[PDB]
RNA sequence: UCGAAUUUGGGUAUAGGGGCGAAAGACUAAUCGAACCAUCUAGUAGCUGGUUCCUGCCGAAGUUUCCCUCAGGAUAGCAGAAGCUCGUAUCAGUUUUAUGAGGUAAAGCGAAUGAUUAGAGGUUCCGGGGUCGAAAUGACCUUGACCUAUUCUCAAACUUUAAAUAUGUAAGAAGUCCUUGUUACUUAAUUGAACGUGGACAUUUGAAUGAAGAGCUUUUAGUGGGCCAUUUUUGGUAAGCAGAACUGGCGAUGCGGGAUGAACCGAACGUAGAGUUAAGGUGCCGGAAUACACGCUCAUCAGACACCACAAAAGGUGUUAGU
RNA sequence: GUGAUUUCUGCCCAGUGCUCUGAAUGUCAAAGUGAAGAAAUUCAACCAAGCGCGGGUAAACGGCGGGAGUACUC
RNA sequence: GAAGACAUUGUCAGGUGGGGAGUUUGGCUGGGGCGGCACAUCUGUUAAACGAUAACGCAGAUGUCCUAAGGGGGGCUCAUGGAGAACAGAAAUCUCCAGUAGAACAAAAGGGUAAAAGCCCCCUUGAUUUUGAUUUUCAGUGUGAAUACAAACCAUGAAAGUGUGGCCUAUCGAUCCUUUAGUCCCUCGGAAUUUGAGGCUAGAGGUGCCAGAAAAGUUACCACAGGGAUAACUGGCUUGUGGCAGUCAAGCGUUCAUAGCGACAUUGCUUUUUGAUUCUUCGAUGUCGGCUCUUCCUAUCAUACCGAAGCAGAAUUCGGUAA
RNA sequence: GGUUGCGGCCAUAUCUACCAGAAAGCACCGUUUCCCGUCCGAUCAACUGUAGUUAAGCUGGUAAGAGCCUGACCGAGUAGUGUAGUGGGUGACCAUACGCGAAACUCAGGUGCUGCAAUCU
RNA sequence: GGGCGUGUGGCGUAGUCGAGCGCGCUCCCUUAGCAUGGGAGAGGUCUCCGGUUCGAUUCCGGACUCGUCCGCCA
RNA sequence: GGGCGUGUGGCGUAGUCAGCGCGCUCCCUUAGCAUGGGAGAGGUCUCCGGUUCGAUUCCGGACUCGUCCGCCA
């Protein structure tokens, strides 16, 4: 018959990695999570308690509950034609903070600093990001850079 | 009792090697892969000629055996048994299956059709690619015309299209002819049973001096 | 399996409310009484003509039963039940396993 | 009389007809599943805060 | 439980079955198709272990038959008195509940105990009734 | 076959789960493996057939789960109708930026596991065969193992490495910062946790593009046999074969082209006029150049357009161009 | 049941049936008997036939095997 | 005359009773039947690097086992190889060195684990009580399994801590009925006491066809509703198999590859074999063979004209145009 | 800068073979009455810091060292792959257009950094 | 038709590449029968034809022969 | 054709990286009626491959024998 267990098809997903097996380092236990933090989920196969299901591997969610050794995380799961709210109790070995959130907060504080310093002059702050604009005019010189003519190479076996 | 090779010419399935999930295969028909003067040294036979495929297909082990026998027989008859070194550079590891149907009259009374039609192993084949070498022969420059004719006689036993290319390398090595010549004039090559070991600038100097003494004898 | 004859476990007997000593037995069902309501209804339904009026089970599949331990608190005589997993062999006599001895 | 076993054909079209609406998020999400020792103190903290604000703006 | 169900086709020769609430041991099995379209029927010929009678039965192959639990146990004689054997278990337990055999096995056992061999007795349990089937002699540990 | 176990008239007896049978399930009023008549009875049917006027607008499904379920239902989905609360947003089958996750394609095997070709150098209290040896944990060759440095070829259920395409989250006002209130939680401790008071930051308020209104609720129809094409892919020698993944179609759809055709190419449709085209074509059928330009081919079975209606290995001082 | 005459109808009662004037507690209903109880009731003893034990029966249904030695013997 | 309170008769009770009555006699399925379980589940793979994903796909497994093989703590390091020591050798015990796990962890497989999750020792029962929340399957129902807490009460350790069975992924079961534990609480409805009975909360007895009927056959005497969703012809796709034809040439042929043949290989054709499939037909297309009669194909047996020979003649063989 | 105690990242830190180490600190080292544990005061426990020694541990250095780490326009815009065509080819498969882009190999360089507290010629 | 195996003296039968036994009867000896035994005999082109070897019963290829197994239609 | 078992010494069976019993052959003994005891000698573990020092019991592949089916068209 068919087989769809709780950890089916999780072979390479829950292998550890090359040459970093063994016990886990103490930074994962010394990291501090608060309610509202945004965290990434990546399971550790060395810890069998508090494991996430294989669906939530690589998923990103929001902390809603902090307990003794675990963290409650909220994920949005697509079920059919809508998203449902899923609450997960995961031990802290299987989560880490999302770095995109702290990058955005750094942008927020630097952006507020720019607005605050330029408010003393009113110099059209222009605080929105802009994407890659087309590159403008330039003059390239041939002083020591005379062009070298290239041609297609004929065919050879090369074995 | 054997099916024609057109039923197994193309690479239609995933590779199916003999393993602990097969455990019952027939042995290959080709068994000898290196022949001629296989114990010859490296600078005995400077010229190398390749029979190389132009197809993406499967070559049968029976066809490999027949081509090996044909090329070996022709070259030993025209040029001597120890004037060449032939090497078969493909190995049949893919296993061909057959879903054997009964050829009796009124077989449908006991056939069951396509139900449970997973096959049984009956043969072995080698999966080759575009520009993959099947046969490689090294000899002296006085046997070029007989090794090209030997490979041309062997090409009839193979399906698909094959090309005979005279390589620019020295023998069965991977350097060019003048590169190997300017390497062997120094002592930085040293012969083995058939191949040759090369000097590198890495490693411990004591080992690099107990081996390869003539290059450091500068 | 093997289960010891005594066990220190929780007793919710309204005076203990803690772990006390318990003597264990195996649960036996006891005889089905007459004048139970289902038995009276079954006898009334089976009287007369009509034959067998209720299903009788045939397609038995289990070979084991879940064992139930009856715990009895030694202080205040209150009783508890707890079930175990399915086992073909069960015993309450404690013949402890011993390790570094011969076959 | 065998038949088709399973397919996922047309399913994403059916979903994306009037489909893949994100759930409505709210200020003050539900406190169910939150730790009871936290909620038991949170009730008294909000009660004291409401009493202090009522006494301030009475 | 004392007894467990099984399928007729799952049964095979030299196995125990329950026929008419008796522990029986099969000597013959034969399956014949009922009709060309229909399923085969299993005919079973078996011998009661205790009494030696021959009991047969015919059932559908898919039907489930009752199967006893038979345990064969090894003991040493202590005495044969009044038709009741007295046996001695490993770890020193003793039972006297077994009645002595009444046939040529019982006669041979009685003569062997009278002339003084150390006799090894095999007694079987199935469905709450107990009997002795065979005896040997201990070649070592005299 | 024809003097009888003969043929036959009339009278009479046996009645429907009953009769009668020299036995065929035969006969019992053209009815018999249970007669005929009336009633229950308009018996039940998940099964077959049919189902009656017009126009307008919207518009499917052959999929999930359970069922003595597999020609049927329930349930979710798809669809319609009625709307309700609001007024440009708590949006998006899309991109960018930042940040995750993955073990396929590829690659690798002088990297682990496993398979595998060939020699070389060593190890014999530490192999086996021969020959020389009184024999010898003797010798000399040879052959097997094991080790060392190489060498050839591989892996759906091998792997150090590792894409492309898909995929999670974030891009603020429900935000940031400052100050200090509550608590029975927590701390050695106004330490922290959570929710707060008061104050400051507004249109470049925090990337792009578009928004066709955004959000919400009730109720109910039909459907729950699908099939085809490109790409990935499984079983099979293969199949207009069987089974999956993503998308687009046909079913449900006409129109121009492919002579012809459900699915291919182009393009989706109110009634008309003018112009321009798509795919396909312009000797004649047939609307449109027997146009222009450079070559090739002469077939005593030429060739002529994707899907598509077939041809291979091997050859040819036929002819052309090359190395 | 078999199917004139003639000539014969062998072996097997383990099974399934059928049949005994055998022997007698194993199974063992209702009524009846005894004990306990305040009673409903519960528990026992006793317990007919038939099963179970013991015989017969194949012109009853039926059945009529293997391994060695040298048809025959084990 | 006989018989006699026995037969008979009436009502209950046990046996016997296809003589008769009523009914049943699974599903999936490359047609059905036999076979198997793909029917409830688990591991790896197919599976196309989120998730999901089929086939009677491949390789296997489950209906158990364990008072420790659960919980806590402490000490130690395994498989293997090398070198040694009386009996003692290939394998008994002891000693040293090397040893990233090449061992072990109940079982199938895959993950995980080295002052441990392994081996040995010490103490125990957290395999306990009370109800909630969450994850997987999913309708976001049930069942099973699991995760993190709260309120107690415990175990262990110096302690931090750890423990709500087994290192993780499988190891299992509704309504009704019976029975057990708890509350010793509620009710027996004219009022009480005591038995008895019925309730509430939590378990057990089991449905393996595993969201859970109580169930043997035959029909060639057969019937009905349907089905080309489905077999038994022809036709159509395919050509494994059957038949026929090539290419190459190790050899046979005294000598000599090819007069005639031709191994090991390999490319095709045909639909006069048999399979495979299920597209059409089940409100019917008359399934053997023979007789009769017409036409077509050529892969030519004979006749016409030729080429080759291991063609002297005769006879023969190979081949061409030829139906 | 050396050393110790507790660490973070967990080989640029590991492994093999040599060489060096002032001061201080670690270490080996001396002892068995007491607590305690062993077949064995070898490990563990306790006592002294006395009798001694850098021999080892430890730290650092060396090696065209093994390994590991970093980079390259080194291989290679190669293999692979998203999209497109009434493109080629009997087919197998392959070119082109708009995009993304490896691994092995080769070469070059490197061989622990650092937090808190104490202490040192 | 195809597949698989088989072939020894007059008969049966043993054969690893280096034709033996038993039975029939040839002779001799031996016998109170209800007729034996003993000793020396004869007896093969190992089914046939080719190649390998040094020599094939033995190895291989082909042919013959025999014995098994599976096969036409509705 | 398929499925399921099957195979160990003269016979019958067990199973640790080949054992017993019974026949046989010896020896000893018993008057017996019958004996009894002690020793042996005897198996390619059906066959063929990969391992191992010890291999049935490690593994994989094949063969023999006994059965059961091979139906409706
Ligand atoms: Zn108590």
């Amino acid at each position: 018959g068919k087989s769809h267990g709780y950890r089916s098809r999780t072979r390479y997903m829950f292998q550890r990695d090359f040459r970093k097996h063994g016990a886990v380092h103490l930074s994962t236990y010394l990291k501090v999570y608060k309610v509202g933090d945004i965290v990434d989920i990546k399971a550790n196969g060395s810890i069998q308690k508090g494991m996430p299901h294989k669906f939530y591997q690589g998923k990103t969610g929001v902390v809603y509950n902090v307990t003794k050794s675990s963290v409650g995380v909220i994920i949005n799961k697509m079920v059919g034609n809508r998203y449902l709210e899923k609450r997960l109790n995961l031990r802290v070995e299987h989560i880490k903070h999302s770095k995109c959130r702290q990058e955005f907060l750094e942008r927020v504080k630097a952006n507020a600093a720019k607005r605050a310093e330029a408010k003393a002059q009113g110099v059209a702050v222009q605080l929105k990001r802009q994407p890659a604009q087309p590159r403008e005019s330039r003059i390239v010189s041939t002083e020591g850079n005379v062009p070298q003519t290239l041609a297609p190479v004929p065919y050879e076996t090369f074995i | 009792a054997r099916r024609p090779a057109r039923c197994y010419r193309y690479q239609k399935n995933k590779p199916y090697p003999k393993s602990r999930y097969n455990r019952a295969v027939p042995d290959s028909k080709i068994r000898i892969y290196d022949l001629g003067k296989k114990k010859a040294t490296v600078d005995e036979f400077p010229l190398c000629v390749h029979l190389v495929s132009n197809e993406l297909e499967q070559l049968s082990s029976e066809a490999l055996e027949a081509a090996r026998i044909c090329a070996n027989k022709y070259m030993t008859t025209v040029s001597g048994r120890d004037a060449f070194h032939l090497r078969v550079r493909v190995h049949p590891f893919h296993v061909l299956r057959i879903n054997k149907m009964l050829s009796c009259a009124g077989a449908d009374r006991l056939q069951q059709g396509m139900r449970g039609a997973w096959g049984k192993p009956h043969g072995l084949a080698a999966r080759v690619d575009i520009g993959q070498i099947i046969f490689s022969v090294r000899t002296k420059d006085s046997n070029k015309d007989v090794v090209v004719e030997g490979l041309r006689r062997a090409r009839y036993k193979f399906p698909g299209q094959q090309k005979i290319i005279l390589s620019k390398k020295w023998g069965f090595t991977n350097l060019d002819r003048p590169e190997y010549l300017k390497k062997r004039e120094a002592g930085e090559v040293k012969d083995d049973g058939a191949f040759v070991k090369f000097l590198s600038k890495k490693g411990s100097l004591e080992n690099n001096i107990r081996e390869f003494p003539e290059y450091f004898a500068a | 399996v093997n289960v010891p004859k005594t066990r220190k476990t929780y007793c919710k007997g309204k005076t203990c409310r803690k772990h006390t000593q318990h003597k264990v037995t195996q649960y036996k069902a006891g005889k089905a009484s007459l004048f139970a309501q289902g038995k009276r209804r079954y006898d009334r339904k089976q009287s007369g003509f009509g034959g067998q009026t209720k299903p009788v089970f045939h397609k038995k599949a289990k070979t084991t039963k879940k064992v139930v331990l009856r715990l009895e608190c030694v202080k205040c005589k209150t009783r508890a039940q707890l079930t175990l997993k399915r086992c073909k062999h069960f015993e309450l006599g404690g013949e402890k396993k011993q390790k570094g001895q011969a076959l | 009389a065998k038949s088709k076993n399973h397919t996922a054909h047309n399913q994403t079209r059916k979903a994306h007809r009037n489909g893949i609406k994100k759930p409505k998020t709210y200020k003050y999400p539900s406190l169910k599943g939150v730790d009871p020792k936290f909620r038991r103190n949170h009730k008294h903290a909000l009660h004291g805060t409401a009493k202090a604000l009522a006494a301030a703006k009475k | 439980s004392a007894t467990y169900p099984m399928q007729c086709s799952a049964l095979r020769k030299n196995g125990f079955v329950v026929i008419k609430s008796r522990p029986c041991k099969i000597v013959d099995m034969s399956t014949s198709k009922t009709g060309k379209h229909g399923h085969a029927k299993v005919h079973l010929v078996a011998i009661d272990i205790f009494t030696g009678k021959k009991l047969e039965d015919l059932s559908p192959s898919t039907h489930n038959m009752e199967v006893p639990v038979v345990k064969r146990n090894e003991y040493q004689l202590l005495d044969i008195d009044d038709g009741f054997l007295s046996l001695m278990n490993m770890d020193g337990d003793t039972k006297d509940d077994v009645k002595a055999p009444e046939g040529e096995l019982g006669d041979s056992l009685q003569t062997a105990f009278d002339e003084g061999k150390d006799l090894m007795v095999t007694i079987i349990s199935a469905m709450g009734e107990e009997a002795a089937i065979s005896f040997k002699e201990a070649a070592r540990t005299d």
